[PDB]
RNA sequence: CGCGGGGUGGAGCAGCCGGUAGCUCGUCGGGCUCAUAACCCGAAGGUCGUCGGUUCAAAUCCGGCCCCCGCAACCA
RNA sequence: CGCGGGGUGGAGCAGCCGGUAGCUCGUCGGGCUCAUAACCCGAAGGUCGUCGGUUCAAAUCCGGCCCCCGCAACCA
RNA sequence: CUUGAGUCUCGUAGAGGGGGGUAGAAUUCCAGGUGUAGCGGUGAAAUGCGUAGAGAUCUGGAGGAAUACCGGUGGCGAAGGCGGCCCCCUGGACGAAGACUGACGCUCAGGUGCGAAAGCGUGGGGAGCAAACAGGAUUAGAUACCCUGGUAGUCCACGCCGUAAACGAUGUCGACUUGGAGGUUGUGCCCUUGAGGCGUGGCUUCCGGAGCUAACGCGUUAAGUCGACCGCCUGGGGAGUACGGCCGCAAGGUUAAAACUCAAAUGAAUUGACGGGGGCCCGCACAAGCGGUGGAGCAUGUGGUUUAAUUCGAUAACGCGA
RNA sequence: UGAGCCUUGAUGUGUAGGAUAGGUGGGAGGCUUUGAAGUGUGGACGCCAGUCUGCAUGGAGCCGACCUUGAAAUACCACC
């Protein structure tokens, strides 16, 4: 907004692992304020993922996230007659969010049956460095690279 | 703006110096001026207008200054 | 090809496009590169970054000649002016002289008419 | 009839040694875009005309056939 | 009468081999638009003048007829 | 007679004029070298130029036009205008003292001359720029703006044209009336003790007093206070046009009506509103996000059409009065 | 500057692999004081693994069927 920047609201860490990031992810996943179901789904995804990759539940998730975080995104300035997409260094708070969102989107897209399962699959893909979220990230990066002349 | 890098001089410093020299020359400005033909009248007008502006800045503003703002 | 230690970099910096040309000290061109050639078109090639990359390309091209010392001659107004020379420096030549060589007439030919935009 | 070019991904131009199997525009997805095009990324389209053989590499070298070219010569 | 162009979607200009059946403005539809002219998306309008035949491709090659053109020649 | 007007003496500054030389930078072209795939251009493109070697880069040559910096609300000129440097011919201005002439002055209808740019004639020249023209864009169209080219013309000589917002939109000459800050160019004195100090002349930029003015503003360079002479105006349109004359190669110029027609037309300033003017600021206004509507079926209101009637109203109206 | 030729040299990565296998026939040891393996490197090619070769140093050994393989050694060889 114009007038005043405001302090981001307080977020509680999830009961299972005691993590803020996890909680955020769960929130993102959630729909129609049905938090509980969403959190259950998330947990399920984690468990399966853990089983698959070993490690811990949280650590694996973190790793997955890491492979889909964008260093740089673009924005539309359009000062000229035609529009110029300009790259911008995307901040720590935002980058984490974006990756999560992308992952969620991928999960939603995916052709597997249960939501949780789909999510798990997505996570696995991210970890391995294939899939939808990763592709999206690449695209984002690619665009930035293309428009690197603007800065 | 001919320049020679001195012995044990940094590159950046040299570049800066060059830039300064260029500025002094007013080469870029000159180039800009000669990009397109300015009608004599237009040239005259700008010069006089600019002068007028300068005069305004010098005297009127000085007068204003005498009186405090708050 | 005969290797040469010292040469000139001519940097033709226009408003629309930068052209870097490395030559020997006598005048004979060794290699060249351009912002338009480096994979930039229109809005993109009239930028400092583009110029820099052109410069880099040029440098790469004159690797076989084995050029260590380099004097730079900068021509025209543009973005590709400071940037290009920086790029050249990075590429790793000892920059010896940095000259400006913009053609300034002493009121000679009539320029074209002013654009109405 | 004889003699020089050779025969391909919707069309076209594909790196002297047979192991590289394409690039442009095109159609679809997406990215950006006010737009459209340009621009970025990726994706479906083969026989290498054909019949064979020298060889694990063959369309990729050769024997014949069908055509496209080009040849220049002929015609009671 | 003889001889050259050919005959279409409300009008007009439609890719040498008969298998492609259009594009402009127009009317409707809806939001853009301070307003419409809009940009953009989609939608109704055929016979291919006609009578036949070579052929599964025909209006699309040919035989005749009706007109539109153009022809240049004629006229007691 | 000497105070106006002029002449003489010595200096002064000046893009004042005419003529003839020359210098350096840059553009263009030509010839050649190096070199290799782009160049160019725009908001974005394309036309255009490029592998027949462009663009870039260096060497040599040709030719034309204009004179960076100095350079300034600086200077000179009656105005138009005048800008590298040098020479030749040449007009004016100002100051310093004296000396002389002795009203010789001011203004000026007709008349005469000079008079930007474009334009015309004849002969030269032609680099760059560029009306016309052509193509490429843009667009509903684009006979424009933008891009790529491009011929008259711009340049020179000698003629003609005789007009421009030829403006300070302010005729010329003279006298008189408070001030300040400069610029420029002389000149007198003063220890120039220093770039200074005190004057006194010319031209000039800005601000402002009295006064003047419709106001805006002008204000010792008047638009103040007066005198001399001339030019010009008499509502807007029709019209600076027609006819006639004079001038012109022509383009056209100049002089200059009438009918008819409207009750306005204008100037300055004022309050608003508006601006694809400018500054500052705000709002789920955008941006950042989440969920919808627009497609489906149904509910519901409206438009329409239908009906004997489909009650009337709302149209920031349309699950609204209800 | 193009381009032939008597001649004597070099040149040749399907994967199995000692690793830059053109093919046929005569063949089990060719070269080494008109100087063998290891070292220093000047110039070439290149699929970056290496290959051929000049001059220096060194002075008494490297390479064979080999294990594999559609085809066996550049152990000598002539034909191209």
């Amino acid at each position: 907004p114009r007038r005043r920047v405001i302090g981001q609201r307080k977020i509680l860490p999830d009961p299972k692992f005691g993590s803020e990031l996890l909680a955020k992810f769960v929130n993102i996943l959630m729909v129609d304020g049905k938090k509980s179901t969403a959190e259950s789904i998330v947990y399920s995804a984690l468990e399966t993922l853990a089983q698959r990759s070993g490690k811990s539940e949280l650590e694996a998730f973190e790793v997955a996230l890491e492979n889909v975080r964008p260093t740089v995104e673009v924005k539309s300035r359009r000062v000229g007659g035609s529009t110029y997409q300009v790259p911008v260094e995307v901040r720590p708070v935002r980058r984490n969010a974006l990756a999560m969102r992308w992952i969620v989107e991928a999960a939603r897209k995916r052709g597997d049956k249960s939501m949780a399962l789909r999510l798990a699959n997505e996570l696995s893909d991210a970890a391995e460095n294939k899939g939808t979220a990763v592709k999206k990230r690449e695209d984002v990066h690619r665009m930035a690279e293309a428009n690197k002349a603007f800065a | 703006p001919v320049i020679k890098v001195r012995e044990n001089e940094p590159f950046d410093v040299a570049l800066r110096r060059f830039k300064r020299s260029c500025e002094k020359a007013g080469v870029l400005a000159e180039v800009r001026r000669r990009e397109f033909y300015e009608k004599p009248t237009t040239e005259r007008k700008r010069a006089k207008a600019s002068a007028v502006k300068r005069h305004a800045k010098k005297l009127a503003r000085e007068n204003a200054r005498r009186t405090r703002l708050y | 090809r005969k290797q040469v230690s010292d040469g000139v970099a001519h940097i033709h910096a226009s408003f629309n496009n930068t052209i870097v040309t490395i030559t020997d000290r006598q005048g004979n061109a060794l290699g060249w590169a351009t912002a338009g050639g480096s994979g930039f078109r229109g809005s993109r090639k009239s930028t400092p970054f583009a110029a820099q990359v052109a410069a880099e390309r040029c440098a790469d091209a004159v690797k076989e000649y084995g050029i260590k010392n380099l004097e730079v001659m900068v021509k025209g107004p543009g973005p590709g002016r400071e940037s290009t020379i920086r790029a050249l420096n990075a590429a790793g030549f000892r920059i010896t002289n940095i000259t400006d060589v913009t053609p300034i007439p002493h009121n000679g030919c009539r320029p074209p008419k002013k654009r109405r935009v």
